[PDB]
């Protein structure tokens, strides 16, 4: 049985960029729908005990999406995008961040416009990620025998409704909500608006930087 | 003991012990080294493909079969200058026609043995 | 028939492309694929976007009797589902960019 | 993984040979 | 119409379906990833072709003397649209197909390829000379295979 | 059918490996890329 976590930031610490009305209503209402929601489904399944990747792998199940994927997904991705923003967000990443960040997109501002497009072309309800490629097929001849250490690469990707990167045995970094839910009630269809918004004061460099870190340890405890 | 032949491994070959008794009252020992002979359980067939990085999946599969050529105490046979195989290693094609391949440069020729699926 | 290949079979030829969409498409940070003459049967089960540098490639669908002659320094977006036969009469090389849904 | 080969020179003769050494 | 000689130019011509075919059953992910690159077989012969030649010479050194093997010519009726040629041979009593690999000699690295076997022979009569063996692991034209399958499987 | 096509080509491949090999017993079988594998390490 899972839970709903409250955002480790108040409510009022994320204006103007995110207004308080918004912030609740996104939490309780969809954050905390969607939670309750998969609670209710996964009793007396075999869901119980397991982590929250391995719920959202398992309700995947190779595309054929089990009923239960689509709470479990949105509670999952709630959960990351509430931990990618904070009041003192913004600004520029630093480190091996910044590094990989300048080898797989050339300058920063490079990265943060093709982002930006990114999060405004993203059609309807859906995510535009940053995620860290160390990704595993299930199908044989599917290993390199030579790696050349720029396989395992940023990449920026868009999905729709609750997939999230990984499905594709990905490793999350970064988030952005294009769900018309997260920011109509403040910027209402002026998503550039809302994407600059979040990009310039919401982006919270340390906790990507955490998860790059995280997918490095991941990517190093498969090498052996 | 009483039994015909005793065999005693080694503590460099195995030690086979047989009692013979040419008379009732009379007996004595016989003891050999037998063969030690150990075959390669892998041939080192990079004589027969280059081990390329990558290999895909194939229906056909090639195995490695171990054949012993003479029976369990079956008698072996040796004419004179001619020696006696006692393995014959094969290799077993399971999953298929065949031709051949020859290549040309200004008439030097070669062929090969194509075999596929 | 009356209508081009490109045309019934959907595909995007920029023939002569300038500098600037190659910069903003990212092409010079692509991956190069070579090959010399050979014959490769492909199904693209996926978009692709191909950039001709150095070589020919003479493509011929599923059953055509006709062939799209492509040369070098034309962008070309090969459509998902199609399933033509690649050709190439010289040596060859090209820059890539796989296109999922969406995207660009 | 083992194998083994006893040499014994085993000759079949008829009864109308002649044999000139002793058992 | 007449110039009608393929039915899927047709159907797309129009708005009509395509033609329907069995359901394989498998999907297309779960399949294994492809790493036979189709222009491997064309370096094979080029390899089998240059050594060969190679071997040939070692064999017979005099004839190659007074022209660059750079320089090479064909024979009179070197022809470029029949490279492959379809026949039938007879083999222990069995007539065996053949397929006869037509190969010209301007395609062929032949310095580099006599620089490495010149690098192999003595690096042989230095083993010799040391009462040893060596074997190659690969060649450079198995090299180029190698990374050639690389890209395909890349693409993959 | 003993005059069927698979039995024709399956006394066939009989006597094509007899042949070969003979009465003898097969000691046992390893895969290809087993041989590829161990005595690289022996060399
Ligand atoms: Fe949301």
């Amino acid at each position: 049985g899972f839970e709903l976590k409250p955002p480790p930031y108040p409510l009022d610490a994320l204006e103007p960029h995110m207004s308080r009305e918004t912030l609740d209503y996104h939490w309780g209402k969809h954050h905390k729908t969607y939670v309750e929601n998969l609670n209710k489904q996964i009793v007396g399944t075999d869901l119980d005990g397991l982590s929250l990747e391995e719920v959202v792998l398992l309700s995947y199940n190779r595309g054929n999406m089990l009923p239960a994927f689509n709470n479990a997904a949105q509670a999952w991705n709630h959960e990351f995008f509430w931990e990618s923003i904070q009041p003192g967000g913004g600004g520029k990443p630093s480190g091996d961040l910044l590094r990989l960040i300048e080898r797989d997109f050339g300058s920063f501002s490079d990265f943060v416009e093709r982002f930006k497009a990114a999060a405004a072309s993203n059609f309807g309800s859906g995510w535009t990620w940053l995620a860290y490629k160390a990704n595993r097929l299930d199908v044989a001849n599917a290993v390199n025998p030579l790696p050349k250490e720029e396989d395992k690469k940023l990449v920026i990707v868009k999905t729709p409704n609750a997939v999230n990167p990984l499905v594709w045995d990905y490793s999350p970094l970064l988030t952005i909500d294009t769900w018309e839910h997260a920011y109509y009630l403040d910027f209402e269809n002026r998503r550039i608006e809302y994407i600059n918004t979040f990009m310039e004061k919401l982006v919270s460099w340390e906790t990507v930087s955490t998860r790059l870190e995280s997918a490095m340890a991941r990517a190093a405890q498969r090498e052996q | 003991s009483r039994h015909s032949g005793i065999l005693i491994p080694p503590g460099k070959n195995w030690i086979y012990v047989q009692r013979i008794t040419p008379t009732k009252k009379k007996f004595f020992v016989l003891v050999r080294p037998v063969a030690t002979y150990e075959i390669a359980d892998s041939i080192n067939l990079a004589t027969l493909f280059p081990k390329d990085l990558f290999r895909e999946k194939d229906n056909i599969q090639l195995r490695v079969f171990n054949y012993i050529l003479y029976g369990n105490g079956k008698p072996t046979r040796g004419i004179s200058d001619t020696s006696i195989q006692l393995v014959r290693t094969c290799l077993v094609l399971n999953w298929v026609r065949a031709f051949f391949v020859e290549v040309n440069t200004k008439g030097l020729i070669r062929d090969f043995i194509r075999i596929g699926l | 028939m009356q209508t081009p290949l490109e045309e019934l079979y959907n595909v995007k030829v920029e023939r002569k492309v300038s500098q600037r969409r190659l910069e903003e498409l990212g092409v010079s940070r692509w991956s190069v694929w070579k090959t010399g003459k050979c014959k490769l049967p492909w199904d693209w089960q996926v978009d692709q976007l191909v950039y001709i540098e150095e070589g020919e490639v003479r493509v011929v669908p599923e059953g055509s009797k006709r062939f799209m002659q492509f040369l070098a320094g034309d962008l070309v977006r090969y459509p998902k589902w199609l399933e033509a036969d690649l050709f190439f009469n010289a040596p060859y090389s090209e820059r890539y960019c796989f296109k999922a849904y969406a995207d660009d | 993984d083992r194998f083994f080969f006893i040499p014994e020179e085993v000759h079949i003769l008829p009864e109308s040979s002649a044999i000139m050494v002793e058992n | 119409r007449d110039g009608d000689t393929n039915p899927d130019e047709i159907r797309r011509d129009c708005g009509r379906p395509p033609e329907p075919r069995k359901d394989p059953g498998s999907k297309p992910e779960e399949e294994g990833l492809l790493s036979d690159h189709p222009y491997v077989d064309k370096l094979w012969q080029l390899h089998v072709a240059e050594q060969m030649i190679l071997d040939d010479y070692e064999a017979n050194p005099e004839k190659y003397k007074g022209k660059k093997l750079s320089e090479l010519s064909d024979d009179e009726g070197f022809d470029e649209r029949k490279e492959i040629e379809h026949g039938e041979a007879y083999y222990k009593k069995t007539k065996l197909p053949k397929v006869i690999l037509k190969t010209s000699v301007k395609e062929l690295d032949l310095e580099a390829a006599l620089i490495e076997r010149k690098y192999h022979n003595k690096l042989m009569m230095e083993a010799k000379a040391r009462g040893e063996g060596y074997k190659i692991e690969k060649l450079r034209r198995n090299i180029e295979m190698d990374e050639y399958d690389s890209l395909h499987w890349r693409r993959s | 059918p003993k005059n069927s096509e698979i039995s024709k080509q399956e006394r066939m491949k009989d006597a094509h490996n007899k042949s070969i090999v003979g009465k003898g017993n097969v000691w046992y079988d390893m895969s290809y890329d087993d041989a590829i594998k161990q005595t690289i390490e022996r060399r």
